[PDB]
Protein backbone atom coordinates (compact mmCIF):
# COMPACT_ATOMS: atom_id res chain seq x y z
CA UNK A 1 0.00 0.00 0.00
CA UNK A 2 1.21 3.53 -0.97
CA UNK A 3 1.36 5.76 1.63
CA UNK A 4 -1.81 8.38 1.48
CA UNK A 5 -1.56 11.58 -0.65
CA UNK A 6 -5.06 14.05 -0.54
CA UNK A 7 -6.23 14.63 -3.68
CA UNK A 8 -6.23 17.66 -5.42
CA UNK A 9 -10.04 17.28 -5.48
CA UNK A 10 -10.17 16.53 -1.99
CA UNK A 11 -8.76 19.71 -1.43
CA UNK A 12 -10.48 22.13 -3.75
CA UNK A 13 -13.44 21.51 -2.12
CA UNK A 14 -12.18 22.42 0.91
CA UNK A 15 -13.11 19.56 2.92
CA UNK A 16 -9.88 18.87 5.06
CA UNK A 17 -10.05 21.54 7.38
CA UNK A 18 -13.49 20.34 8.24
CA UNK A 19 -12.07 17.12 9.71
CA UNK A 20 -11.35 18.60 13.21
CA UNK A 21 -15.69 19.06 13.19
CA UNK A 22 -16.75 15.95 11.72
CA UNK A 23 -15.43 12.97 9.27
CA UNK A 24 -18.75 12.29 8.62
CA UNK A 25 -18.57 9.48 11.58
CA UNK A 26 -21.91 10.36 13.20
CA UNK A 27 -24.15 7.06 13.35
CA UNK A 28 -27.37 8.02 12.20
CA UNK A 29 -26.08 9.40 8.32
CA UNK A 30 -25.36 6.84 5.88
CA UNK A 31 -24.55 7.63 2.32
CA UNK A 32 -25.99 5.41 -0.40
CA UNK A 33 -24.03 4.86 -3.77
CA UNK A 34 -25.71 3.41 -6.59
CA UNK A 35 -23.07 2.33 -8.68
CA UNK A 36 -20.80 -0.64 -10.23
CA UNK A 37 -21.02 -2.27 -6.52
CA UNK A 38 -17.24 -1.98 -4.82
CA UNK A 39 -14.16 -3.85 -3.87
CA UNK A 40 -15.47 -4.41 -0.39
CA UNK A 41 -11.90 -5.27 1.71
CA UNK A 42 -10.38 -2.53 0.20
CA UNK A 43 -7.60 -1.50 2.98
CA UNK A 44 -8.99 1.89 2.20
CA UNK A 45 -12.77 1.69 2.35
CA UNK A 46 -13.51 -2.07 4.16
CA UNK A 47 -14.15 -0.10 7.91
CA UNK A 48 -16.42 2.13 6.17
CA UNK A 49 -18.92 -0.44 4.19
CA UNK A 50 -21.98 -0.27 6.40
CA UNK A 51 -24.18 -2.43 3.82
CA UNK A 52 -23.55 -3.95 0.35
CA UNK A 53 -26.50 -4.88 -1.71
CA UNK A 54 -27.22 -5.70 -5.33
CA UNK A 55 -30.36 -4.96 -7.22
CA UNK A 56 -29.23 -6.37 -11.08
CA UNK A 57 -32.09 -8.29 -12.51
CA UNK A 58 -34.34 -7.70 -10.38
CA UNK A 59 -33.03 -9.93 -7.91
CA UNK A 60 -32.42 -8.31 -5.13
CA UNK A 61 -29.20 -10.35 -3.27
CA UNK A 62 -26.77 -8.86 -0.25
CA UNK A 63 -24.51 -11.77 -1.38
CA UNK A 64 -20.62 -10.26 -1.13
CA UNK A 65 -20.11 -12.14 -4.34
CA UNK A 66 -22.83 -10.33 -6.21
CA UNK A 67 -21.84 -7.34 -4.95
CA UNK A 68 -18.67 -6.76 -6.18
CA UNK A 69 -17.16 -4.56 -8.37
CA UNK A 70 -16.69 -5.84 -11.81
CA UNK A 71 -15.67 -2.58 -13.34
CA UNK A 72 -13.72 -0.45 -11.07
CA UNK A 73 -15.99 2.53 -11.61
CA UNK A 74 -17.95 1.86 -7.80
CA UNK A 75 -14.84 1.59 -5.95
CA UNK A 76 -13.42 5.37 -7.31
CA UNK A 77 -16.63 7.09 -6.56
CA UNK A 78 -17.16 5.43 -3.27
CA UNK A 79 -13.03 6.28 -2.57
CA UNK A 80 -13.59 10.06 -3.19
CA UNK A 81 -16.55 9.92 -0.71
CA UNK A 82 -14.99 8.10 2.15
CA UNK A 83 -11.80 7.04 1.50
CA UNK A 84 -10.27 6.60 4.85
CA UNK A 85 -8.10 9.17 6.43
CA UNK A 86 -4.95 7.22 7.88
CA UNK A 87 -1.37 6.01 6.54
CA UNK A 88 -2.38 4.94 3.51
CA UNK A 89 -4.05 5.98 -0.87
CA UNK A 90 -6.11 8.46 -0.49
CA UNK A 91 -8.80 10.01 1.69
CA UNK A 92 -12.69 11.12 0.91
CA UNK A 93 -14.18 14.38 1.15
CA UNK A 94 -16.11 12.69 4.29
CA UNK A 95 -13.52 10.34 5.45
CA UNK A 96 -15.84 8.61 8.31
CA UNK A 97 -19.07 8.22 6.68
CA UNK A 98 -21.14 5.33 6.42
CA UNK A 99 -21.38 3.91 2.90
CA UNK A 100 -24.27 1.61 1.57
CA UNK A 101 -22.67 0.37 -2.05
CA UNK A 102 -25.76 -0.51 -3.97
CA UNK A 103 -24.95 -2.33 -7.10
CA UNK A 104 -27.14 -0.94 -10.21
CA UNK A 105 -24.59 -1.49 -12.51
CA UNK A 106 -23.53 -4.57 -14.19
CA UNK A 107 -19.51 -5.15 -15.12
CA UNK A 108 -19.93 -3.52 -18.65
CA UNK A 109 -21.02 -0.31 -16.51
CA UNK A 110 -24.60 -0.15 -17.73
CA UNK A 111 -27.80 -0.49 -16.21
CA UNK A 112 -31.49 -0.87 -16.15
CA UNK A 113 -33.78 2.02 -15.61
CA UNK A 114 -35.32 -0.95 -13.47
CA UNK A 115 -32.20 -1.97 -11.49
CA UNK A 116 -31.92 1.55 -10.17
CA UNK A 117 -35.50 2.49 -9.46
CA UNK A 118 -35.08 -0.84 -7.46
CA UNK A 119 -31.89 0.68 -6.08
CA UNK A 120 -33.03 3.87 -4.60
CA UNK A 121 -35.88 1.83 -3.36
CA UNK A 122 -33.37 -0.13 -1.05
CA UNK A 123 -31.80 3.49 0.39
CA UNK A 124 -34.93 4.36 1.49
CA UNK A 125 -35.82 0.83 3.20
CA UNK A 126 -32.44 0.15 4.05
CA UNK A 127 -31.27 -3.25 5.71
CA UNK A 128 -34.45 -3.78 7.93
CA UNK A 129 -36.67 -3.46 4.62
CA UNK A 130 -38.64 -0.94 6.13
CA UNK A 131 -38.90 2.78 5.43
CA UNK A 132 -40.40 4.22 8.41
CA UNK A 133 -39.76 1.78 11.21
CA UNK A 134 -41.85 3.46 13.53
CA UNK A 135 -44.34 5.51 11.46
CA UNK A 136 -43.82 8.96 12.12
CA UNK A 137 -43.03 10.67 8.55
CA UNK A 138 -39.55 10.59 9.44
CA UNK A 139 -37.29 8.33 7.96
CA UNK A 140 -34.00 10.57 6.64
CA UNK A 141 -32.32 11.61 9.94
CA UNK A 142 -34.58 9.05 12.16
CA UNK A 143 -32.11 7.70 14.62
CA UNK A 144 -34.92 4.07 14.82
CA UNK A 145 -34.99 4.00 10.88
CA UNK A 146 -31.58 2.89 8.54
CA UNK A 147 -32.32 5.00 5.53
CA UNK A 148 -29.86 7.13 3.85
CA UNK A 149 -29.39 10.81 3.82
CA UNK A 150 -28.00 10.62 0.50
CA UNK A 151 -28.33 8.86 -2.38
CA UNK A 152 -25.28 9.17 -5.13
CA UNK A 153 -25.56 8.66 -8.67
CA UNK A 154 -22.84 8.88 -10.84
CA UNK A 155 -24.83 7.49 -13.72
CA UNK A 156 -27.65 8.50 -16.30
CA UNK A 157 -29.43 7.86 -19.36
CA UNK A 158 -32.04 10.11 -21.92
CA UNK A 159 -35.07 8.65 -20.54
CA UNK A 160 -37.30 10.08 -18.01
CA UNK A 161 -39.57 7.42 -17.01
CA UNK A 162 -43.16 7.56 -14.47
CA UNK A 163 -41.84 5.26 -12.40
CA UNK A 164 -38.02 6.20 -11.91
CA UNK A 165 -39.42 9.94 -11.47
CA UNK A 166 -42.03 8.69 -8.96
CA UNK A 167 -38.98 6.58 -7.13
CA UNK A 168 -37.24 10.07 -7.08
CA UNK A 169 -39.88 12.06 -5.47
CA UNK A 170 -40.59 9.20 -2.92
CA UNK A 171 -36.53 9.24 -1.87
CA UNK A 172 -37.00 13.66 -1.42
CA UNK A 173 -40.03 12.98 0.35
CA UNK A 174 -38.10 10.34 2.74
CA UNK A 175 -35.92 13.58 3.15
CA UNK A 176 -32.86 12.16 1.21
CA UNK A 177 -30.86 14.39 -0.52
CA UNK A 178 -30.26 13.08 -4.18
CA UNK A 179 -27.09 14.02 -6.23
CA UNK A 180 -26.32 13.08 -9.57
CA UNK A 181 -23.65 13.52 -12.53
CA UNK A 182 -24.64 16.02 -15.54
CA UNK A 183 -23.39 13.80 -17.97
CA UNK A 184 -20.60 13.09 -20.34
CA UNK A 185 -21.85 14.41 -24.06
CA UNK A 186 -21.15 18.21 -23.62
CA UNK A 187 -25.31 18.30 -24.10
CA UNK A 188 -26.66 21.71 -22.95
CA UNK A 189 -28.48 20.08 -20.19
CA UNK A 190 -28.53 17.22 -17.81
CA UNK A 191 -29.27 13.75 -18.39
CA UNK A 192 -31.67 11.83 -16.39
CA UNK A 193 -32.01 11.53 -13.14
CA UNK A 194 -29.69 14.94 -12.42
CA UNK A 195 -32.49 16.82 -15.15
CA UNK A 196 -34.96 16.08 -12.52
CA UNK A 197 -35.33 18.94 -10.03
CA UNK A 198 -35.68 17.37 -6.67
CA UNK A 199 -31.77 15.69 -7.34
CA UNK A 200 -28.69 17.94 -7.54
CA UNK A 201 -27.38 18.01 -11.57
CA UNK A 202 -23.49 17.98 -11.22
CA UNK A 203 -21.25 19.15 -13.43
CA UNK A 204 -17.00 18.53 -13.69
CA UNK A 205 -14.27 21.29 -13.15
CA UNK A 206 -10.72 20.49 -13.87
CA UNK A 207 -7.47 21.35 -11.69
CA UNK A 208 -7.16 24.66 -13.21
CA UNK A 209 -10.81 25.17 -12.56
CA UNK A 210 -11.98 25.33 -16.09
CA UNK A 211 -15.11 23.46 -16.86
CA UNK A 212 -14.84 20.43 -18.63
CA UNK A 213 -15.46 19.75 -22.39
CA UNK A 214 -17.69 17.45 -21.68
CA UNK A 215 -19.71 18.59 -19.06
CA UNK A 216 -23.60 18.39 -19.88
CA UNK A 217 -24.42 22.19 -19.00
CA UNK A 218 -26.87 23.77 -16.93
CA UNK A 219 -25.77 21.63 -13.77
CA UNK A 220 -26.92 22.89 -10.39
CA UNK A 221 -23.16 23.06 -9.05
CA UNK A 222 -19.77 21.78 -10.09
CA UNK A 223 -16.85 19.68 -8.87
CA UNK A 224 -13.77 18.39 -9.69
CA UNK A 225 -14.09 15.63 -11.80
CA UNK A 226 -10.90 15.79 -14.22
CA UNK A 227 -7.81 13.58 -13.49
CA UNK A 228 -9.48 12.53 -10.11
CA UNK A 229 -7.18 10.13 -7.91
CA UNK A 230 -9.36 7.14 -5.89
CA UNK A 231 -9.77 3.74 -5.33
CA UNK A 232 -9.78 1.11 -7.40
CA UNK A 233 -9.76 -2.67 -7.88
CA UNK A 234 -8.15 -4.51 -6.52
CA UNK A 235 -6.97 -2.75 -3.53
CA UNK A 236 -5.63 -0.30 -5.99
CA UNK A 237 -5.74 3.52 -6.85
CA UNK A 238 -6.57 4.69 -10.47
CA UNK A 239 -6.98 8.57 -11.84
CA UNK A 240 -9.94 9.05 -13.98
CA UNK A 241 -12.12 12.01 -15.23
CA UNK A 242 -15.72 12.30 -15.46
CA UNK A 243 -19.04 13.91 -14.16
CA UNK A 244 -18.73 10.58 -11.97
CA UNK A 245 -15.97 11.92 -10.17
CA UNK A 246 -17.40 15.46 -9.61
CA UNK A 247 -20.60 13.67 -8.23
CA UNK A 248 -19.24 11.64 -5.18
CA UNK A 249 -17.40 15.06 -4.07
CA UNK A 250 -20.77 16.90 -3.78
CA UNK A 251 -22.03 13.98 -2.21
CA UNK A 252 -19.41 13.88 0.46
CA UNK A 253 -20.23 17.70 1.31
CA UNK A 254 -23.64 17.34 1.94
CA UNK A 255 -22.72 14.41 3.79
CA UNK A 256 -20.55 16.15 6.44
CA UNK A 257 -23.26 19.08 6.60
CA UNK A 258 -26.08 16.68 7.47
CA UNK A 259 -23.19 15.17 9.55
CA UNK A 260 -22.08 18.58 11.53
CA UNK A 261 -26.22 19.41 11.82
CA UNK A 262 -27.38 16.26 13.82
CA UNK A 263 -24.16 16.48 15.59
CA UNK A 264 -25.17 19.77 17.22
CA UNK A 265 -28.69 19.70 16.73
CA UNK A 266 -29.72 16.20 16.91
CA UNK A 267 -31.86 17.20 13.83
CA UNK A 268 -30.69 16.64 9.75
CA UNK A 269 -31.81 19.68 7.25
CA UNK A 270 -34.91 19.74 4.69
CA UNK A 271 -33.63 19.05 0.85
CA UNK A 272 -34.28 22.31 -0.40
CA UNK A 273 -34.86 23.09 -3.97
CA UNK A 274 -32.40 24.40 -6.88
CA UNK A 275 -33.78 28.56 -6.49
CA UNK A 276 -32.98 28.20 -2.47
CA UNK A 277 -30.68 30.69 -1.67
CA UNK A 278 -31.22 30.58 2.06
CA UNK A 279 -29.12 28.93 5.10
CA UNK A 280 -32.14 27.26 5.92
CA UNK A 281 -31.74 23.98 3.43
CA UNK A 282 -28.94 21.60 2.39
CA UNK A 283 -28.87 23.05 -1.27
CA UNK A 284 -29.48 26.51 -0.13
CA UNK A 285 -26.46 26.34 1.65
CA UNK A 286 -24.52 24.35 -1.21
CA UNK A 287 -25.92 27.02 -3.67
CA UNK A 288 -24.63 30.44 -1.29
CA UNK A 289 -21.52 28.73 -0.42
CA UNK A 290 -20.42 27.41 -3.80
CA UNK A 291 -17.08 29.26 -5.53
CA UNK A 292 -18.71 31.33 -7.82
CA UNK A 293 -16.85 30.98 -10.98
CA UNK A 294 -16.73 32.10 -14.63
CA UNK A 295 -19.85 35.09 -14.89
CA UNK A 296 -21.59 36.48 -11.37
CA UNK A 297 -24.23 34.27 -10.33
CA UNK A 298 -25.54 31.28 -11.39
CA UNK A 299 -24.40 30.26 -15.10
CA UNK A 300 -24.66 27.62 -17.89
CA UNK A 301 -21.34 26.14 -17.20
CA UNK A 302 -20.78 26.07 -13.20
CA UNK A 303 -24.03 26.51 -11.76
CA UNK A 304 -23.57 28.25 -8.61
CA UNK A 305 -20.40 27.41 -8.68
CA UNK A 306 -17.62 24.77 -6.92
CA UNK A 307 -18.83 23.44 -3.70
CA UNK A 308 -17.31 24.14 -0.42
CA UNK A 309 -17.46 22.06 2.52
CA UNK A 310 -15.25 24.30 5.08
CA UNK A 311 -17.67 27.14 3.62
CA UNK A 312 -20.93 25.07 3.71
CA UNK A 313 -20.37 23.44 7.20
CA UNK A 314 -19.73 27.00 8.87
CA UNK A 315 -22.77 27.79 7.37
CA UNK A 316 -24.91 25.30 8.65
CA UNK A 317 -23.97 25.70 12.26
CA UNK A 318 -23.93 29.36 12.27
CA UNK B 1 -39.37 -11.72 -23.86
CA UNK B 2 -39.51 -8.40 -23.20
CA UNK B 3 -38.86 -6.80 -19.60
CA UNK B 4 -41.38 -3.93 -19.26
CA UNK B 5 -42.47 -1.50 -16.38
CA UNK B 6 -46.04 -1.16 -15.53
CA UNK B 7 -47.64 1.80 -13.32
CA UNK B 8 -50.28 -0.05 -11.91
CA UNK B 9 -54.09 1.22 -9.68
CA UNK B 10 -53.83 -1.00 -6.57
CA UNK B 11 -57.92 -1.23 -6.73
CA UNK B 12 -57.65 -3.41 -9.75
CA UNK B 13 -54.43 -5.34 -10.21
CA UNK B 14 -53.22 -8.70 -8.35
CA UNK B 15 -50.17 -10.28 -9.51
CA UNK B 16 -51.87 -13.35 -10.18
CA UNK B 17 -53.07 -11.68 -13.62
CA UNK B 18 -49.81 -11.60 -15.29
CA UNK B 19 -49.61 -15.20 -16.05
CA UNK B 20 -52.59 -15.16 -18.01
CA UNK B 21 -50.88 -12.92 -20.47
CA UNK B 22 -47.99 -15.48 -20.29
CA UNK B 23 -45.93 -13.25 -18.41
CA UNK B 24 -44.10 -13.17 -14.96
CA UNK B 25 -43.37 -10.80 -11.98
CA UNK B 26 -39.80 -9.81 -11.79
CA UNK B 27 -40.14 -6.90 -8.72
CA UNK B 28 -43.23 -5.34 -6.55
CA UNK B 29 -42.15 -2.21 -5.95
CA UNK B 30 -42.90 -1.71 -2.00
CA UNK B 31 -42.83 2.30 -1.99
CA UNK B 32 -44.50 2.76 -5.89
CA UNK B 33 -47.42 1.01 -7.52
CA UNK B 34 -45.28 -0.59 -10.01
CA UNK B 35 -44.06 -3.88 -11.02
CA UNK B 36 -41.51 -4.70 -13.26
CA UNK B 37 -42.46 -8.03 -15.42
CA UNK B 38 -41.34 -9.90 -18.40
CA UNK B 39 -43.71 -10.82 -20.92
CA UNK B 40 -44.14 -11.62 -24.87
CA UNK B 41 -42.99 -8.96 -27.14
CA UNK B 42 -46.70 -9.26 -28.66
CA UNK B 43 -47.89 -9.24 -25.24
CA UNK B 44 -47.41 -5.74 -24.41
CA UNK B 45 -50.70 -4.17 -25.90
CA UNK B 46 -52.91 -7.05 -23.92
CA UNK B 47 -51.27 -5.41 -20.86
CA UNK B 48 -52.23 -1.96 -21.79
CA UNK B 49 -55.92 -3.64 -22.04
CA UNK B 50 -55.75 -4.76 -18.52
CA UNK B 51 -57.99 -2.13 -16.46
CA UNK B 52 -55.54 -2.04 -13.43
CA UNK B 53 -52.74 -1.19 -16.30
CA UNK B 54 -52.30 2.58 -16.06
CA UNK B 55 -49.06 2.72 -17.95
CA UNK B 56 -46.61 0.72 -19.38
CA UNK B 57 -43.14 1.55 -20.01
CA UNK B 58 -39.68 -0.19 -21.59
CA UNK B 59 -37.05 -1.22 -19.22
CA UNK B 60 -34.22 1.41 -20.46
CA UNK B 61 -31.05 2.02 -20.27
CA UNK B 62 -28.59 4.14 -17.80
CA UNK B 63 -24.54 4.52 -18.31
CA UNK B 64 -22.00 5.12 -15.93
CA UNK B 65 -20.32 8.67 -16.02
CA1 LIG C 1 -29.76 7.18 8.25
CA1 LIG D 1 -6.38 6.64 3.25
CA1 LIG E 1 -35.38 0.89 7.00
CA1 LIG F 1 -39.38 7.02 11.33
CA1 LIG G 1 -38.94 8.08 14.60
CA1 LIG H 1 -10.07 -6.02 -2.74
CA1 LIG I 1 -20.85 31.88 -11.86
ZN1 LIG J 1 -38.17 -13.35 -16.67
Amino acid sequence: QPAQTIPWGIERVKAPSVWSITDGSVSVIQVAVLDTGVDYDHPDLAANIAWCVSTLRGKVSTKLRDCADQNGHGTHVIGTIAALNNDIGVVGVAPGVQIYSVRVLDARGSGSYSDIAIGIEQAILGPDGVADKDGDGIIAGDPDDDAAEVISMSLGGPADDSYLYDMIIQAYNAGIVIVAASGNEGAPSPSYPAAYPEVIAVGAIDSNDNIASFSNRQPEVSAPGVDILSTYPDDSYETLMGTAMATPHVSGVVALIQAAYYQKYGKILPVGTFDDISKNTVRGILHITADDLGPTGWDADYGYGVVRAALAVQAALG
Amino acid sequence: TIRVIVSVDKAKFNPHEVLGIGGHIVYQFKLIPAVVVDVPANAVGKLKKMPSVEKVEFDHQAVLL
